[PDB]
């Protein structure tokens, strides 16, 4: 019920929808004749 | 033993480099297009350019099949007195910085394609002759394949090669057009590039003899060739005196039609990638030309008064496709909008700049642009130039053949 | 060093050509049939030296540089009454 | 390559005598702590027996017989080359 | 039709598609006619003499050819010369119909 | 199987496939020729592709004789012209 | 060796990369591109940090292990795996 | 009955009642979660069945350095939940 | 609460995601999209280990806050936002 909940959770969320992203759009685990005897 | 840690950090050091400015793009160019009619923009995103070939023209571009963000860059020498070495280099959109795969060669790279079943296979042509076959997988430099004199090879510069589905013996096929007239199939069988000569250019009207007994005969230098899309025979030779052979794998003598296109140089005939019977053909006349198949005449003429260097079909719709020019001008045009002139006209470089090449991205709505001097764009296209009306391939057929009928509607009238 | 007289052949093969024969010349084809010939003779010889050598005498000298003389073993302590076999026996016989 | 591939294998066998009379009196401490007892990593190249003889405790068999059997090894392998005919050199190292 | 007489054959043990031909120039060509049909895959110098006997390892890797000098080349034949392909006996067995037919 | 349903499909027709009336000479038989000298330079490429596949004078003879009573057309005889004139040319290197 | 010095040349050559370091498991670093005592600092508060992070991930998991850690401060995030014996430092400025 | 096996690292008496401590851990971490009681029933069950005193460790992260009786301590690991058990007093 | 769980759904949502919670700056859940007991375990070791990243960014510089934090594991990957007083911690697969 706290106002200091409301703003944590916009700007980590921000930054948590900008990084997941980041974590869906690169794939971390993604690993690119006879001779004389 | 720090090789697996080494190899995690080199791929993912560009997360920052990416997703901060892959998302960015997504939603960044949504701004000024309900206040503008028709006319698109090209929004500026990030340049590609290497250190070892800023002095080499970009002479071929082919995104990856796979990969929506990794896209392969061949280096030349279009001044026929200033060849030089030929780089192949992949840059992918998480590394705008650095490139993710440098290669080499000794002669200048004017041509290369990326196998669709394949991505981790490129054919590249040179200025000598020479086409290559270079693997991704492969860490080292050298291609895993390579033509010779002794295993055949073009007396002259190759200038297209297309990646072909396999021959009849389940071996990896692609085809190489020069200035030498040999449209060769090279065929991948075990560790070996076989050649064979499927069609050698001739230029009809003009067998003279000379008044003491020997012809040599005029052989066409071919310069841009693409197959078509249904039809597994069909393809077409577009070629240095302006004039496009429409052709069959199967008749090596003779060529189906023979359409007058051009008056100069012809650079690139591609087939409409939903429209069957659409081709399109773009040369240094300054004009660029649409055609069917079945018709001798261009459907389309626009005259951009600069010498067009590459042409590439949209793949979102079929009435849709991009032009460059020597100008440093990037032209967009779309039928089912204007006829007869270009929806979006801005110059992506200078005036001393000459562009080279242009191609989209699949699924991305942002193009590169190739350079005589090495440099790489991407843009993304406007909401106005991406602009959606059913959908299906047929839907753009049946808009393509509207097109093609009211102008063959003007043609019988007009 | 002992191939300078058959390179002097090798010598006698090259020459015409390269100081008095020009291109306007007829006698070309002659010049060409008898260089390629001298040349694949000189390839008969190379090949056949090139085996005797890189297998023939340097497998043979590191197949004996490869024998050691002393087999010595893992499984049980060398004694007295033991170690009398590897003086004698397989001494002679790895020198044989 | 004949006298340096033979030099490779004296240098070869007596390197293999030296290391591996050369081992550790702990060199089975990797495997438990009653390694005094056990048998060693690399096994011991000597077995002997401990036996008193009033006034005096003597090992067996005697340690002066190993160095000298081990000499004598020595001696056979230096004897190896004297068997061993020589070809195209004509003085190495015979006075003057 | 070569320039020399044909003096010694054998089929590849391992492999139904490949023979081995010799000639009096010291020629050992290696046939397989999947690959080439009317050119052998390999031609080997042997040597400058006559050959007169030709012989096959059971595995199909070691190959001897005897000379007219009384002297014999032990040959190891490169993998895919030697390893049978994936049903190269069905690629054997229609040509052999086909072409009795 | 495919052959097996477009024979299907004329055998199933209400109206018959054998229906002739007037002035039907010009109706299908300029189509029928259309499509025998199309057979026929699809015929016509066969052979040449398998007359340079051809590795003899008795076998390209024979195959002569496969593709015999059709090289007297004209368009397939001077397609052919060329390659009796390269079998004259290896006749001259088997006399040689 | 080759292919792990140049990825180190090439991390370092990376745009925005401040520090790259190669420590075992104990906290002494071994190979480094910078100062001794940053690099050590580096070296021995995040092999504290390993220790804490590698279990309470295998707190949560037992079968689980940890592959990467990223630890993004106000001026840069510390962008480091583990790699057997060892774990390799890249120090890289986003920013830069 | 979770499929938690006995991993048995240090186990100081006769056979018998290390399965004892098997069988009562079992049931301690069957019964409980918190690992006060885990350590609780394990040490009250042995001081009923083998006197006192006897004292339980429980937990996932702990380097102990005990003094024990001989014949009187186990060390081990069921599942993933590590029980020192050692008799003092 | 209405704009703050609509963002907090589409965290979940996002592709990849197992499950998202918000741990304070003392080691109690708040809200969670998993069950009580994997909760609690996951609250108390992550936020332990997010003020040892803290406690790592600033006995490296003072000066210095930990802003964001990822912990990537063999199965998944542990997404850990530092602020003044919550953690928004995330779960996520990058392979999914």
């Amino acid at each position: 019920k706290d106002e200091n909940y409301v703003n944590a959770i916009m700007q980590l969320g921000s930054i948590m929808e900008h990084c997941i992203k980041q974590n869906n759009a690169i794939d971390i685990y993604e690993e690119y004749s006879a001779k004389t005897i | 033993k720090l090789s697996q840690a080494a190899k995690i950090m080199e791929r993912m050091v560009n997360q920052n480099t990416y997703d901060d400015i892959a998302q960015d793009f997504k939603y960044y160019d949504d701004a000024a297009d309900e206040y503008r009619d028709q006319v698109g923009t090209l929004l500026p995103l990030w340049k590609f350019q290497n250190d070892k070939a800023k002095r080499l023209s970009v002479t071929a571009l082919c995104w990856n099949p796979k990969y929506r963000d990794l896209f392969a860059v061949g280096y030349g020498s279009y001044d026929f007195m200033k060849q030089s070495r030929g780089m192949l280099l992949l840059y992918s959109l998480k590394n705008p910085s650095f490139p993710e795969y440098m290669f080499s060669s000794n002669s200048g790279v004017m041509c290369l394609d990326i196998h669709v079943d394949h991505p981790y296979l490129v054919a590249v042509g040179h200025y000598d002759g020479n086409v290559a076959i270079y693997n991704l997988k492969k860490p080292h430099s050298q291609p895993s394949f390579c033509s010779s004199a002794k295993s055949g090879k073009h007396s002259d510069p190759v200038w297209q090669v297309k990646w072909q589905k396999d021959d009849m013996d389940q071996n990896l096929n692609f085809f190489s057009v020069s200035s030498d007239g040999r449209i060769v199939s090279w065929t991948l069988v075990k560790r070996k590039l076989v050649h064979i000569d499927v069609i050698k250019l001739k230029v009809e009207g003009s067998t003279t003899e000379v008044p003491e007994g020997l012809q040599l005969h005029p052989v066409g230098c071919g310069t841009a060739f693409d197959f078509h899309k249904e039809i597994d025979y069909m393809f077409l030779v577009g070629t240095e005196e302006g004039k496009i052979y429409k052709c069959s794998k199967s008749y090596s003598s003779q060529f189906l039609d023979t359409y007058d296109a051009h008056n100069m140089s012809v650079d690139t005939v591609s087939w409409n990638p939903y429209h069957t019977k659409v081709f399109m053909s773009c040369s240094s006349d300054w004009t660029v030309k649409i055609w069917d198949h079945t018709i001798k005449t261009p459907m389309f003429i626009y005259d951009l008064n600069s010498a067009v260097g590459d042409v590439a079909w949209a793949p979102y719709s079929s009435t849709v496709f991009a032009a460059v020019t020597t100008d440093g001008k990037a032209h967009i045009f779309d039928l089912a909008i204007n006829k007869y002139e270009a929806i979006c006209n801005q110059p992506v470089a200078a005036k001393k700049n000459r562009l080279t090449h242009v191609q989209f991205n699949l699924i991305h709505p942002i193009i590169i642009v190739g350079d005589d001097r090495g440099h790489i764009i991407s843009l993304k296209l406007s909401p106005n130039l991406r602009k959606m009306p059913q959908k299906g391939p047929a839907v753009e057929i049946a808009k393509l053949d509207k097109l093609l009928n009211l102008v063959r509607e003007v043609k019988i009238k007009t | 060093q002992l191939i300078v007289p058959h390179l002097a052949k090798v010598d006698e093969a090259l020459q015409p050509g390269l100081a008095a024969l020009t291109w306007t010349s007829l006698n070309i084809e002659a010049y060409l049939e008898n260089t390629f010939a001298k040349i694949k003779d000189l390839e008969l010889l190379l090949d056949r030296v090139n085996d005797l050598i890189e297998f023939r005498i340097d497998a043979i000298l590191e197949e004996m540089s490869s024998t050691p003389l002393c087999q010595l073993p893992q499984e049980e302590p060398l004694t007295c009454e033991e170690f009398l076999q590897m003086t004698k026996d397989l001494c002679v016989n790895g020198a044989q | 390559q004949n006298m340096d591939a033979l030099l490779k294998v004296t240098r070869n066998t007596l390197e293999a005598i030296r290391k591996r009379i050369h081992s550790s009196h702990t060199i089975n401490f990797r495997d438990s702590n009653s390694a005094s007892n056990m048998k060693q990593n690399s096994l011991p190249i000597f077995r002997a027996s401990v036996t008193l003889a009033i006034p005096n405790i003597v090992m067996a068999p005697a340690l002066e017989d190993v160095q000298q059997t081990l000499n004598k090894a020595v001696e056979c392998i230096i004897s190896v080359p004297k068997g061993v005919r020589q070809w195209s050199s004509e003085l190495l190292s015979k006075k003057k | 039709y070569h320039m020399a007489y044909l003096t010694d054959a054998a089929w590849s043990p391992v492999r139904p598609t490949v023979f081995f031909t010799t000639r009096m120039d010291g020629t050992l060509d290696i046939w397989d006619f999947m690959f080439e049909q009317c050119d052998p895959t390999l031609s080997l110098k042997v040597c400058d003499e006559a050959l007169f006997c030709l012989r096959v390892q059971d595995n199909g890797c070691l190959i001897a050819c005897g000379s007219q000098l009384g002297t014999t080349t032990l040959l190891e034949v490169s993998p895919g010369l030697s390893t049978l392909q994936r049903n190269e006996k069905n690629v054997a067995s229609s040509m052999f119909e086909r072409e009795t037919r | 199987e495919e052959f097996q349903e477009m024979y299907r499909l004329l055998s199933g027709s209400s109206s018959d496939c054998l229906y002739l009336q007037s002035t039907d000479f010009e109706n299908d038989v300029s189509e029928f020729n259309q499509k025998v000298e199309d057979l026929d330079r699809r015929l016509g490429t066969i052979f040449i592709q398998a007359f340079d596949d051809a590795p003899g004078l008795e076998h390209a003879f024979k195959l002569l004789d496969i593709a015999g009573n059709l090289l007297e057309r004209p368009l397939v005889a001077r397609d052919t012209s060329d390659k009796y004139l390269v079998l004259i040319q290896m006749f001259n290197k088997d006399l040689d | 060796m080759a292919e792990v010095e140049e990825t180190l040349k090439r991390l370092q050559s990376q745009k925005g990369v401040q520090g790259i370091i190669v420590v075992n498991t104990e906290g002494i670093p071994i190979k480094s591109t910078m100062d001794n005592p940053t690099t050590t600092q580096y070296a021995s508060l995040m092999h504290s940090f390993i220790l804490k992070a590698r279990s309470t991930v295998r707190d949560i998991d037992p079968q689980n292990d940890l592959t990467f850690l990223r630890i993004r401060s106000k001026k840069n995030e510390i962008m480091v795996a583990p790699d057997k014996d060892y774990f390799l430092i890249v120090i890289q400025n986003p920013t830069e | 009955m979770c499929d938690r096996k006995a991993v048995i690292k240090n186990a100081d008496m006769s056979e018998e009642m290390q399965q004892d401590s098997v069988e009562c851990a079992t049931q301690a971490l069957e019964k409980y979660n918190i690992e006060k009681d885990i350590a609780a029933h394990i040490k009250k069950e042995f001081d009923k069945k083998y006197n006192p005193t006897w004292h339980c460790i429980v937990g996932r992260n702990f380097g102990s350095y005990v003094t024990h009786e001989t014949k009187h301590f186990i060390y081990f690991y069921l599942g993933q939940v590590a029980i020192l058990l050692f008799k003092s007093g | 609460m209405a704009e703050v769980e609509e963002t907090l759904k589409r965290i979940q949502s996002h592709k990849g995601v197992i499950g998202t919670m918000v741990v304070n700056a003392e080691g109690i859940p708040i809200r969670t999209t998993l069950d009580n007991s994997t909760t609690v375990q996951y609250a108390g070791l992550l936020h332990h280990l997010t003020m040892k990243a803290k406690s790592t960014v600033r006995d490296i510089d003072p000066q210095n806050d930990l802003t964001f934090l990822r912990i990537r594991s063999k199965k998944h990957e542990i997404m850990v936002a530092p602020d003044k007083e919550y953690l928004l911690i995330v779960i996520q697969n990058p392979c999914e």
